[PDB]
DNA sequence: GCTTGTCACGCGATGCCCGAT
DNA sequence: CATCGGGCATCGCGTGACAAG
């Protein structure tokens, strides 16, 4: 032996203990480096003081060991109910925390980001808008974050909040952002089965629907009888497009064919969906009898391209909106 | 210059940065245990740490640690309620400062007995049949008066019942209800123009986002409202005039210039100019189409 | 087949401790 | 009451083995 080995070895036996009490599953403890070690056990103390001074349950004429069972895992029916995952950071924009969901978002490691810089997480071109969110006390905003499942753009809502028995040198205690991070939304039906999902309805002479197959009802949401209790298919039609229909209908009227025309359906979710469709006219005896759909599903890019290229020009040709649909 | 040198410059500047590294941690460690920061070494530092942790001690927080965070960042309650009756099985405490509702008013009752009823259909599309999540808008009861509503924004999902590691005992409550599906959910308190489409009556069917720039209210705020509600007192008969007439004279265009209160409560002059859309087959009438403009 | 990082080790410059002045 | 040399412990440095990616 020697004094530099026996002190060495002195040092990872205490690092060692260190490792075996942190709170996390032992095969997560065997990967850890010394250095993660050391960070997760000040991670764990900076954890446990706050909550001493920040923290600290069903009405007992309410108590059932069933409920008493759900209040213990109150939290964690909470994180699971967040569609994201919790974020606190402090004024060094260090990670106070993060909970695990956010493996299921980003695909990081909780043991990996706590203590750790939160901009290593965050896009370059938007870490400093987060900056100007780390320093009246609410926060909405937006950021795009690394995602190893590549990047995801996250609504950021949360707080500012003095984030006690930090021990800084005796500096008083910083404001951390005390956020709730969640995926954006889109307000379109685009079709994943995009290739040949081609579904056909039947109309009345006034293009009131009176008939779907079942592509169509998987497109459009709606039940059969539902479709066909809500007026004529104009009570579909985004407004940005009604004129467009309305002169294929004066076409098909005339011909019998109305052509190629895209344009955009109210889904049963009230989701506008692009469809590329072909209206053709049924005879009885020599006089129109009804009316013979057939669509495919157009993905936006699709969509706004055809929109772009289009033949006429109509009013309300370039609106955007929302609508609802009654019976 | 030599590729071996700067390797060997590198890695010894590499190393360096991890021993820092890990005495700033020490440091850090001596500031976060008791007896310390009231100087020491390294390993009485590490042996201090090694006992407070052993005090203070699976999750990195608990149950209770988890919860107060997410709360402190975005408030909310947590309610747990059955898919096929809206049967609340579980609502938590926060219930109390959301809505001013004890706990005893959610157990026993229904989600659909807690919200509008302008709203239970609405409920009902939420409750049948990543992980099929659900974000919807909602007006809860609150204490009070009279009967008080507010609007909840509730995100959630569908959970498959019962919930594991939870004892079910024989003679629970819940033994009987044998419901299969559960949402479980958080519940949140909170000079241009635009386009729109009505039916005969008025109601908003389409509305265009614009809105938001020229009356304050999103289009979720506007469709299914009649336009009527927002107009002043003493031109709703004008505003409903021009619309009862507008369909008599189906092609031609009606103008018409009333206040609409915008979002912050506050009085704007607009004229909506309107005209209807007629079927091209049937001719008839299948909306209103009205262009909106501050004046 | 290279890059980055972890871990141990050898090695002195000080540190602490404490009989002996 | 200090000051002073022993010998071991602490502590920072650079380098080499090794491995994940
Ligand atoms: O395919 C349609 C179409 C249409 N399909 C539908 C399917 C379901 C509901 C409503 C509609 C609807 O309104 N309306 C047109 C007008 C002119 C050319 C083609 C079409």
């Amino acid at each position: 032996s020697n004094p530099s080995k026996r002190h060495r070895d002195r040092l990872n036996t205490e690092l060692d203990r260190l490792a075996s009490l942190l709170p996390f599953p032992q095969d997560v403890i065997n990967k850890l480096d010394k250095l993660s070690v050391l960070r997760l056990s000040v991670s764990y103390l900076r954890a446990k003081s706050f909550f001493d001074v920040s923290l600290k349950g069903v009405q007992d004429n309410c108590r059932t060991k069933f409920r008493e069972g759900l209040n213990l895992q109150e939290g964690e029916f909470l994180l699971q109910a967040l569609n994201g995952f919790v974020l606190v950071v402090t004024t060094d924009a260090l990670v106070f925390y993060a909970s695990s969901t956010i493996q299921d978002y980003l695909g990081f490691q909780q043991s990996d980001v706590i203590h750790q810089s939160v901009y290593e997480l965050i896009h370059t071109e938007d870490r400093a808008e987060f900056q100007r969110q780390l320093h009246f006390m609410e926060r909405c905003f937006v950021c795009r974050l690394r995602c190893l499942l590549g990047f995801l753009a996250m609504n950021f809502q949360g707080r500012l909040k003095y984030l006690h028995g930090q021990n800084k040198k005796i500096l008083p205690p910083q404001l951390a952002l005390f956020a709730i991070a969640t995926p954006l939304q889109p307000p379109s039906i685009l079709e994943i089965r995009t290739k040949n999902f081609i579904f056909r309805t039947k109309h009345k002479l006034d293009f009131t629907p009176t008939g779907c197959d079942a592509k169509g009802k998987i497109v459009l949401g709606y039940t059969e009888a539902e479709l066909c209790m809500r007026g004529t298919g104009y009570q579909f039609i985004h407004a940005a497009d009604m004129l467009y229909c309305a002169e294929y209908h004066v076409r098909m009227i005339k011909t019998g064919e109305s052509g190629m025309i895209v344009f955009r359906l109210l889904t049963k979710d009230n989701r506008w969906t692009w469809v590329q469709s072909n209206a053709r006219l049924v005879y009885k005896n020599g006089r129109p009898d009804y009316i013979i759909a057939t669509q495919r599903p157009l993905t936006d890019e699709e969509g706004k391209e055809h929109l772009r290229k289009r033949t006429l020009k109509l009013p309300f040709m370039f609106a955007t909106g929302e609508a609802v649909l009654y019976e | 210059m030599d590729k071996e040198r700067l390797a060997r410059e590198n890695h010894s500047e590499i190393e360096r940065r991890r021993r820092n590294k890990m005495t700033a941690y020490i440091t850090e460690l001596s500031d976060m245990v008791p007896t310390c920061s009231a100087k020491p070494d390294k390993l009485t530092i590490l042996r201090m740490a090694v006992s407070h942790m052993k005090s203070l001690r699976p999750s990195f927080l608990t149950d209770q640690e988890l919860k107060h965070l997410i709360l402190e960042a975005a408030d909310g309650f947590l309610f747990i309620v059955s898919c096929e009756t809206g049967r609340v099985v579980y609502v938590s405490d926060s219930v109390t400062p959301v809505l001013n509702q004890p706990q005893s008013e959610w157990f026993g009752s229904t989600l659909y007995d807690q919200v509008h009823p302008d709203d239970v259909d609405k409920l009902r599309e939420q409750l049948s049949t990543m992980g099929s999540r659900r974000s919807f808008i909602c007006r809860m009861r609150c204490g009070s008066g009279e009967p008080h509503f507010v609007v909840v924004h509730c995100t959630g999902y569908i959970k498959a019942w019962p919930p594991a590691g939870v004892s079910l005992p024989d003679d629970d409550p819940e033994a009987g209800q044998g419901s299969k599906f559960c949402l479980v959910a958080i519940g949140r308190l909170q000079p241009t123009e635009f386009i729109s489409r009505h039916n005969i009556e008025g109601i908003f069917t389409f509305v265009d986002h614009r809105c938001v720039a020229t009356v304050g209210y999103q289009p979720q705020e506007l469709l299914g409202k009649n336009i009527v509600e927002f107009c002043h007192p003493e031109d709703q008969q004008l505003l409903r005039d021009s619309f009862q007439q507008v369909v008599k004279l189906k092609g031609q265009v009606l103008s018409v210039m009333f206040r609409f209160r915008s979002k912050n409560q506050e009085w704007l002059w607009m004229r909506t100019s309107s005209f209807t859309f007629q079927n091209p087959y049937s001719d008839e009438i299948e909306y209103i189409i009205c262009t909106n403009t501050n004046v």
